[PDB]
RNA sequence: GCUGCAGUUAAAAAGCUCGUAGUUGGAUCUUGGAGGGUGCGCCGUCCCCGCCUUGCCUCCGAAGCGUUUACUUUGAAAAAAU
């Protein structure tokens, strides 16, 4: 069954973006979906976005460009530490320049540079590049 | 699949071929009648697929048996939908 | 998708969006509760009355016409029975199932399937009990169960 | 109730004195027992159990002679099998991190329970105080019972 | 007066007071009274369309919405005519809760109902702002500019009684909420 | 081999299923200009903060005082040698 519902969005995500596909129809959406789709498109991973209402649980609709080599979810959402953020970063980062490490912190679902400049941290959600 | 619909705003046509549950947002594929038999003169609303015997407000007659699917509407019969 | 076999197969309602309705529906809350009690009176299960009141009578969803799922209907009454009715079901079924074993002791299907239909009905008292509705302490047993359903 | 006293030593509060004495009504005098009775501290409200009963429990952090300094711990009563004693089983996360999760450990722990709680009943949390030796075994001693009818499962009445 | 259908705690007036007699001047007749006399009002907002035809906004106890409902489009007929210039319709107060935190405090307060969450109500704002169609689907925009908009999907018959509104429902809507509202039309399926 | 292994044929998925512990669990309840750190020669660049419904009540402090936690954050308490 469902564990989560995160990463079943993102994967759907990679799979449009390797075939050449510009937008793709994620089932079923949540909050931390919205989230999450949200910190992407802030940074220009993603186009613009589309909640569905069915009167279930959501249905997304996301216009993708192409600036999008990976989106990864992390599970389980390990606790971060501040000086565990430096070291997950550089796990999963393409240059330590760019990318993004997504987490939840109690002050918000954000990217780790905004979660540097807060000076809060958490649990890690996922991230892209 | 050649990177090209518009899953936003889909076809009606290609959306009515759809399974209920694969439909964009989901929705049924079933509906309401109003059935006659001349000898009464009210109507008995009715559900297009539907398991029980329905019988009219009086007369015992029948007003279809059931099936697999769709209820089959019994000889002479006469039926408008019909709602919103 | 299934739990006690390799079924896959989706099949379903699928409910209405339109928030209201039907609209062609008048009647009124009044008339389908008591039809509902009615029904419920003559000894029909809840899925029953829904059925029998889907197609015989407009009732799209008893939901919609009243703020109330039929269950919750029957019990405010006071014609709530003993056990859920999808509980009572199963163990009806696995005492028309245990009453042929015991006929035909020979038939190794039947046994198989007797404990797929026994392990369903103790993981949904399990599930019951947790939620108050069966006292915490009820069990399923053959011996009582056979007198319980009937 | 129960007749306390029933054992064959004469149960009383040390060093809290009678005296009955002579003349009408009471006869004697009406409540015929002083009671001696303190207030733990930490905000702990001494149940009325407490000062409204008979019992005399020395091991009673309120009408006994314990105090209540240290560790205030919390658990969920896992027994209650002895008389004026439970056990309380307490749940607590292992941090691994050679590789890092940590699983469920546990500890289960004697408390004294004195007769001021009652309904302590498996399943009720409750809150323990730390306490000078009471018994080889006992550290605590229940300070509050938490309770909660709550937990559904069942529907608790008042 | 002031005193009987503006009250809800203040009494409280200019608009009020109009509109209230409007509702009398409707209240002799027939059926067109006895009727409507039971319904109450709480309070009257006006707000504005862009160009500078208003809004009238009224506001209901809820319990009387059903009866509201039973009139509405006869009344609000009337009220348009009546008082033209405006566009005239009705929301009912609804409570709001807010959820709770933790150290807010927290005593723990009797738990609260779906039936008081604050996207619960902005929800019947929406399915109150519209009024016979039916609110088909819906659908939410993320703009490129961390904005949001709410595609709110409609019905189709009887809407014309709608039609000339929709903005006056984006703009009400706003001055509520903050959010953006927007309005579309479907499709029949076959 | 956590990070970071392999198991169709190479060493390796139990004949199959039920199933307790254990692990694991859908969506959904708050919104919609300046203060302070270090670089570069009076000017600015780049964090961080209250802003353009946000602890209630008792009736500024005090107190009542916490719904429980885990978490994470900021402090203290933290032997020297190393």
């Amino acid at each position: 069954v469902r564990m989560n519902v995160l990463a079943d969005a993102l994967k759907s995500i990679n799979n449009a973006e390797k075939r050449g596909k510009r937008q793709v129809l994620i089932r079923p959406c949540s909050k931390v979906i919205v989230r999450f789709l949200t910190v992407m498109m802030k940074h220009g991973y993603i186009g613009e976005f589309e909640i569905i209402d069915d009167h279930r649980a959501g249905k997304i609709v996301v216009n993708l460009t192409g600036r999008l080599n990976k989106c990864g979810v992390i599970s389980p959402r390990f606790d971060v530490q501040l000086k565990d953020l430096e070291k997950w970063q550089n796990n999963l980062l393409p240059s330590r320049q760019f990318g993004f490490i997504v987490l939840t912190t109690s002050a918000g679902i954000m990217d780790h540079e905004e979660a540097r400049r807060k000076h809060t941290g958490g649990k890690i959600l996922g991230f892209f590049f | 699949m050649p990177l090209a619909k518009d899953l936003l705003h889909p076809s009606p046509e290609e959306e009515k071929r759809k399974h209920k549950k694969k439909r964009l947002v989901q929705s049924p594929n079933s509906y309401f009648m109003d059935v006659k038999c001349p000898g009464c003169y009210k109507i008995t609303t009715v559900f297009s697929h539907a398991q029980t015997v329905v019988l009219c407000v009086g007369c015992s007659t029948v007003l279809c048996q059931p099936t697999g699917g769709k209820a089959r509407l019994t000889e002479g019969c006469s039926f408008r939908r019909k709602q919103h | 998708g299934r739990m006690h076999a390799p079924g896959k197969g989706l099949s379903q309602s699928a409910l209405p969006y339109r928030r209201s309705v039907p609209t062609w529906l008048k009647l009124t809350s009044d008339d389908v509760k008591e039809q509902i009690y009615k029904l419920a009176k003559k000894g029909l299960t809840p899925s029953q009355i829904g059925v029998i009141l889907r197609d015989s009578h407009g009732v799209a969803q008893v939901r919609f016409v009243t703020g109330n799922k039929i269950l919750r209907i029957l019990k405010s009454k006071g014609l709530a029975p003993d056990l859920p009715e999808d509980l009572y079901h199963l163990i009806k079924k696995a005492v028309a199932v245990r009453k042929h074993l015991e006929r035909n002791r020979k038939d190794k299907d039947a046994k198989f399937r007797l404990i797929l239909i026994e392990s369903r009905i103790h993981r949904l008292a399990r599930y019951y009990k947790t939620k108050r509705v069966l006292p915490p302490n009820w069990k399923y047993e053959s011996s009582t169960a056979s007198a319980l359903v009937a | 109730m129960a007749d306390i006293q029933t054992e064959r030593a004469y149960q009383k509060q040390p060093t809290i004195f009678q005296n009955k004495k002579r003349v009408l009504l009471g006869e004697t005098g009406k409540e015929k027992l002083p009671r001696y009775y303190k207030n733990i501290g930490l905000g702990f409200k001494t149940p009325k159990e407490a000062i409204e009963g008979t019992y005399i429990d020395k091991k009673c952090p309120f009408t006994g002679n314990v105090s209540i300094r240290g560790r205030i711990l919390s658990g969920v009563v896992t027994k209650m099998k002895m008389q004026r004693t439970i056990v309380i089983r307490r749940d607590y996360l292992h941090y691994i991190r050679k590789y890092n999760r940590f699983e469920k450990r546990h500890k289960n722990m004697s408390v004294h329970l004195s007769p001021c709680f009652r309904d302590v009943q498996i399943g009720d949390i409750v809150t323990v105080g730390e306490c000078r030796p009471l018994s080889k075994t006992v550290r605590f001693n229940v300070l509050k019972v938490t309770k909660a009818a709550g937990t559904k499962k069942q529907f608790q009445k008042f | 007066s002031a005193k009987i259908v503006k009250p809800n705690g203040e009494k409280p007036d200019e608009f009020e007071s109009g509109i209230s007699q409007a509702l009398l001047e409707l209240e002799m007749n027939s059926d067109l009274k006895a009727q409507l006399r039971e319904l109450n009002i709480t309070a009257a907002k006006e707000i504005e369309v862009g160009g500078g035809r208003k809004a009238i906004i009224i506001f209901v106890p809820v319990p009387q919405l059903k009866s509201f409902q039973k009139i509405q489009v006869r009344l609000v007929r009337e009220l348009e005519k009546k008082f033209s210039g405006k566009h005239v319709v009705f929301i009912a107060q609804r409570r709001i809760l807010p959820k709770p935190t933790r150290k807010s405090r927290t005593k723990n307060k009797q738990k609260r109902p779906r039936s008081r969450t604050l996207t619960a109500v902005h929800d019947a704002i929406l399915e109150d702002l519209v009024f016979p169609s039916e609110i088909v689907g819906k659908r939410i925009r993320v703009k490129l500019d961390g904005s949001r908009l709410i595609k709110v999907h409609l019905d189709k018959a009887q809407q014309n009684n709608v039609e000339h509104k929709v903005e006056t429902f984006s703009g009400v809507y706003k001055k509520l909420t903050g959010k953006d509202v927007n309005f579309e039309f479907p499709e029949f399926q076959l």
